[PDB]
């Protein structure tokens, strides 16, 4: 039982408009929304009870628009978009019903949709990966294993990486970069940079029927958008790099 | 003129389904506020309604009433299987403080007529009438912390400051001195019924009464003091006698408005 | 619990012919609230007819004043309809003067 | 009107006190404490209005003084790494307000540190190396690259659940080719007993 927003990545070309859609949890009179800005806050825009917008004061401009006609879904619609739009919109839902005891009153936020404007889509493209194996001088030194996930050339910062073992997701063992690094930081607008390292024991890699795969989700361009360049358009897609198991 | 501010409330329950809430804000008998359930806003029936409070603490006092009355109807309702209730039953409340012998708060709860709750230091005393309903319901609404945290700021903090200022805010309306009109006519039972009748006068306390001369009568028969519009009294005070009975008989009328003078109507 | 209205007709001023006065019809002892007061001109239901909000006394039973300005006239007839759930016809309650 | 500290470091085990000021803290005004972790939304932790409260992952302690309040993490674990966020909220309001929040970072106890630098080598091709600075304990601190064509990604734990061992980790890499694994890491302090292979 959860709050759905979708799309939960959106690239969208400065001037166009743009539609974010929040489902949220069954008979929740309460519905918020909220716009967050890297290394803020959520900020207040707009509140529902039921089908009634009750409270708009956070809205940025003319632009915003919100609605929820049937008092459930509500669509936040962003029109003539400016790169200042780029944010994480989060959308919530209470039940707002009277607060005894085990009512938490609690707001159930979404996953949140990321906003990514940018002047012209040229700039988008997918990430390259490559999986590098473990150093035998660690295998040696500590009975440990480390494989190394290089997600490279990648824009916007739409990705999403994870380890897979023997066709299963793994999380144990494993950490990514909390935020990717600028291949030109001089530059401005350069493509990211992203590395994680999968851990496990010397035994689990020199077992040659194990296998190993990193992989990263990017959110790029749609069937909608338009592409008029020769390389290959920089679509939503999974990028991915694999390494077997090696025997010594 | 009045000493109490009150606010009553009567909910209507047809169908699990259906539910009206009904309003209003009052200074004894006389309504300075009413309720729009369409909107969830505040009437203000008189210019000094708002008392010396500003429209930033006015406004915060309408969205406590407009989120009380849209969910309570929803929480009863729920609550109606839990409690064995059947559809229709009627809510009714009134709360507020008063001045006394020194201001005391008070909050009384009412279903089907009958007494459901009272509030005695900051507490939910339940009432003999309302029965088991009435013991679940007290030892229900304790868990509510938010409802009995707001309700005791109300009670005892914002609504004293409130009376005071409310009834400064309009002395010229509270307490003016109407001046009463009277007349005479003849009830319908050889036997005739005596009739007076004493129309439009503030405040509500009046001395009417049928004279022999400068002796009283004992059978004088005063009715209810009914509500005219706006804010004035209406009474009536019959007699019963003989047809040659009539002859020096008067009805005499004291009001603090008549200063001395009297109405004294003879027949 | 129930209770059946006590109605109570009334002219805001002494009756005289051809002259604006106001008449009012105070129902004061019903339960539960929803009633229905009609002031009747020779048993014609007058539109332009106001009332109170609704309102209650220390007992909980409901009180609720109905009036109009109206001209009186020895040949119109005045009375005030009330039809509630305690009540088995509509009572009318006339107006003598 | 929330006023809280924008960072705290805690150790890893310890309790971790949150602070937060609220001038009124009204006996109706609620605190909600909210947490978030990277690319998600905020989640509910706990609340109270009056009676500090012990629920199964955090305790609220309220000032009986109400002009602040203070969330209290028992054990902090690695998990418990994210923006806290103390709320206040009249009870019949319904819009929340954030602020700027507390970022809470529970730094990793390595029981026992070796620092190595290691190369490894790629899948699908020929000397395309990074080099991996792992083991270290969390009082190092990994430095960026002055290099232009060298890349440096900052610190990053990670726990093998199974075996109960937590390591720190980073990575560097390059085209260049005067980059080695020796000096990939020389703009950082790294421990003077860091194992470098050959
Ligand atoms: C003008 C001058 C002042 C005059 C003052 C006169 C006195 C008036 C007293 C009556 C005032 C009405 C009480 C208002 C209480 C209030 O709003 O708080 C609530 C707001 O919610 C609601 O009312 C929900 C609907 C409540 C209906 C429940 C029925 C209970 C009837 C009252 C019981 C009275 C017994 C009290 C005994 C002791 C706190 O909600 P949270 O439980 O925290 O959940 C937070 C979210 O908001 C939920 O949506
Ligand atoms: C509204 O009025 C309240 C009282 O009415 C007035 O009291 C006298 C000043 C009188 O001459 C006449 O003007 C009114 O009858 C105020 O509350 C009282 O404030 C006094 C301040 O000295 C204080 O001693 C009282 O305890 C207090 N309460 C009561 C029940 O009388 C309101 O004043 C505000 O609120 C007070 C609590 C205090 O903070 C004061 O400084 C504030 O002005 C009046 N204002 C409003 C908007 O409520
Ligand atoms: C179950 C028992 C229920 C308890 C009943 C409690 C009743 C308390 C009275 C609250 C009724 C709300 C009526 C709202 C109308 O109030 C006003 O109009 C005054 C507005 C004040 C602004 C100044
Ligand atoms: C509930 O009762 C009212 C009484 O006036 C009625 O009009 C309404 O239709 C009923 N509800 C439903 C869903 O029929
Ligand atoms: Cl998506
Ligand atoms: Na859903
Ligand atoms: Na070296």
């Amino acid at each position: 039982a959860g709050v759905s927003q979708s799309p939960r990545y959106k690239v969208a070309k400065r001037g166009q408009d743009v539609a974010l859609r929040c489902d949220p949890i069954s008979g929740h009179v309460s519905l918020f929304w909220y716009q967050q800005a890297l290394g803020q806050g959520p900020e207040f825009l707009t509140y529902f009870q039921n089908e009634a917008q009750l409270d708009k004061s956070g809205l940025p401009s003319d632009r915003f628009f919100a609605e929820r006609p049937e008092g459930s879904v509500s669509t936040l619609k962003i029109q003539r978009t400016q790169q200042e739009d780029s944010a994480v919109y989060l959308c919530a839902s209470s039940l707002a019903r009277a607060q005894g005891a085990s009512n938490t009153g609690e707001l159930f936020f979404g996953e949140g949709s990321r906003l990514t404007v940018l002047e012209d889509l040229k700039n988008v493209f997918p990430p390259e990966v490559a999986v590098f194996e473990p150093s035998e001088a660690e295998i040696s030194h500590t009975q440990k294993a480390t494989l190394v996930c290089l997600a490279t050339g990648f824009y916007p910062d739409h990705v999403e990486l994870s380890w897979w073992v023997n066709g299963k997701e793994v999380h144990s063992g494993v950490c990514t970069d909390p935020q990717p690094l600028k291949e030109q930081p001089a530059l401005n607008d350069s493509r990211y940079a992203l590395s994680s390292r999968l851990r496990v024991s010397a035994t689990f890699w020199q077992n040659p029927r194990n296998h190993f795969r990193c992989q990263v989700q990017f959110y790029g361009l749609s069937e909608n958008d338009e592409w008029t360049q020769d390389r290959a358009k920089p679509v939503t897609q999974i990028v991915s790099a694999e390494a077997w198991g090696r025997a010594d | 003129g009045p000493t109490s501010f009150h606010v009553i409330q009567t909910s209507s329950f047809t169908n699990s389904t259906w539910a009206q809430t009904q309003g209003s804000g009052w200074l004894d008998d006389l309504q300075i506020h009413g309720w729009d359930s369409d909107s969830g806003t505040a009437i203000f029936l008189k210019p000094w309604s708002k008392g010396n409070f500003s429209d930033k603490e006015v406004a915060e006092l309408e969205e406590i009433f407009r989120v009380y009355i849209f969910g309570f109807a929803r929480e009863v309702q729920d609550f109606a299987g839990d409690f064995q209730m059947k559809y229709p039953f009627e809510i009714q409340g009134i709360a507020g403080c008063e001045l006394h012998s020194a201001i005391v708060s008070f909050l009384r709860g009412a279903l089907g007529g009958l007494d459901f709750l009272s509030v005695k230091n900051a507490s939910c005393v339940p009432s003999p009438e309302g029965g088991s309903r009435a013991q679940k319901f007290c030892a229900l609404i304790i868990q509510y912390q938010g409802i009995m945290e707001t309700v005791r700021i109300l009670l005892y903090e914002t609504c004293p400051r409130y009376l005071l200022g409310v009834l400064n805010a309009g002395k010229a309306d509270l307490q003016r001195q109407v001046k009463p009109e009277a007349w005479l006519s003849s009830g319908p039972s050889g036997r005739l019924q005596l009739v007076c009748h004493v129309s439009g006068f503030y405040p509500k306390p009046v001395w009417v009464m049928w004279m022999r001369g400068e002796q009283e009568q004992q059978g004088t028969q005063l009715g209810d003091i009914l509500p005219n519009a706006n804010w004035t009294w209406y009474l009536r005070a019959t007699l019963d006698v003989a047809d040659g009975e009539a002859a020096g008989l008067s009805c005499r009328v004291k009001h603090s408005s008549l200063e001395g003078q009297d109405i004294i109507l003879y027949w | 619990i129930q209770r059946t209205p006590k109605i109570q007709v009334y002219s805001r001023h002494p009756a005289e012919n051809g002259k604006s006065n106001f008449l009012n019809c105070y129902v004061s002892g019903f339960h539960p609230s929803d009633i229905e007061v009609d002031l009747l001109k020779n048993g014609e239901r007058i539109e332009k007819v106001e009332h109170s909000d609704l309102s209650f006394s220390k007992d909980w039973s409901f009180y609720l004043l109905y009036y109009t300005e109206f001209t009186p006239t020895e040949k119109d007839e005045y009375a005030c309809r009330v039809n509630h759930v305690t009540l088995s016809q509509p009572k009318i309650v006339k107006w003598d003067r | 009107k929330t006023t809280q500290p924008p960072s705290m470091d805690c150790a890893e085990g310890r309790a971790a006190n949150l602070p937060c000021n609220h001038s009124t803290i009204s006996g109706n005004e609620y605190v909600y404490w909210y947490r978030q972790i990277h690319s998600q939304g905020p989640q509910y932790i706990i609340h109270g209005l009056k009676n500090n409260e012990t629920n199964e992952m955090a305790s609220l302690i309220i000032t009986e003084d109400r002009k602040s309040s203070t969330l209290i993490l028992p054990h902090a674990t690695l998990r418990d790494t994210a923006v806290y966020y103390c709320i206040v909220r009249v009870a019949y309001r319904q819009k929340v307000t954030f602020g700027t929040g507390t970022k809470l970072q529970v730094i990793p106890n390595i029981q026992n540190p070796d620092p190595a630098v290691y190369q490894l080598r790629d899948s699908k091709s020929s000397d395309k190396s990074v080099c991996l600075f792992t083991d270290f304990d969390s009082q190092t601190n990994v430095s960026q690259s002055k290099d232009s064509d060298v890349y440096i990604t900052d610190k990053c734990v990670l726990d093998m659940r199974s075996m109960d061992f937590k390591s720190n980790s980073a990575v560097a890499w390059s085209n260049k080719s005067d980059f080695a694994c020796a000096n990939a890491f020389n703009n950082s302090i790294i421990p003077e007993d860091t194992f470098f292979p050959s």
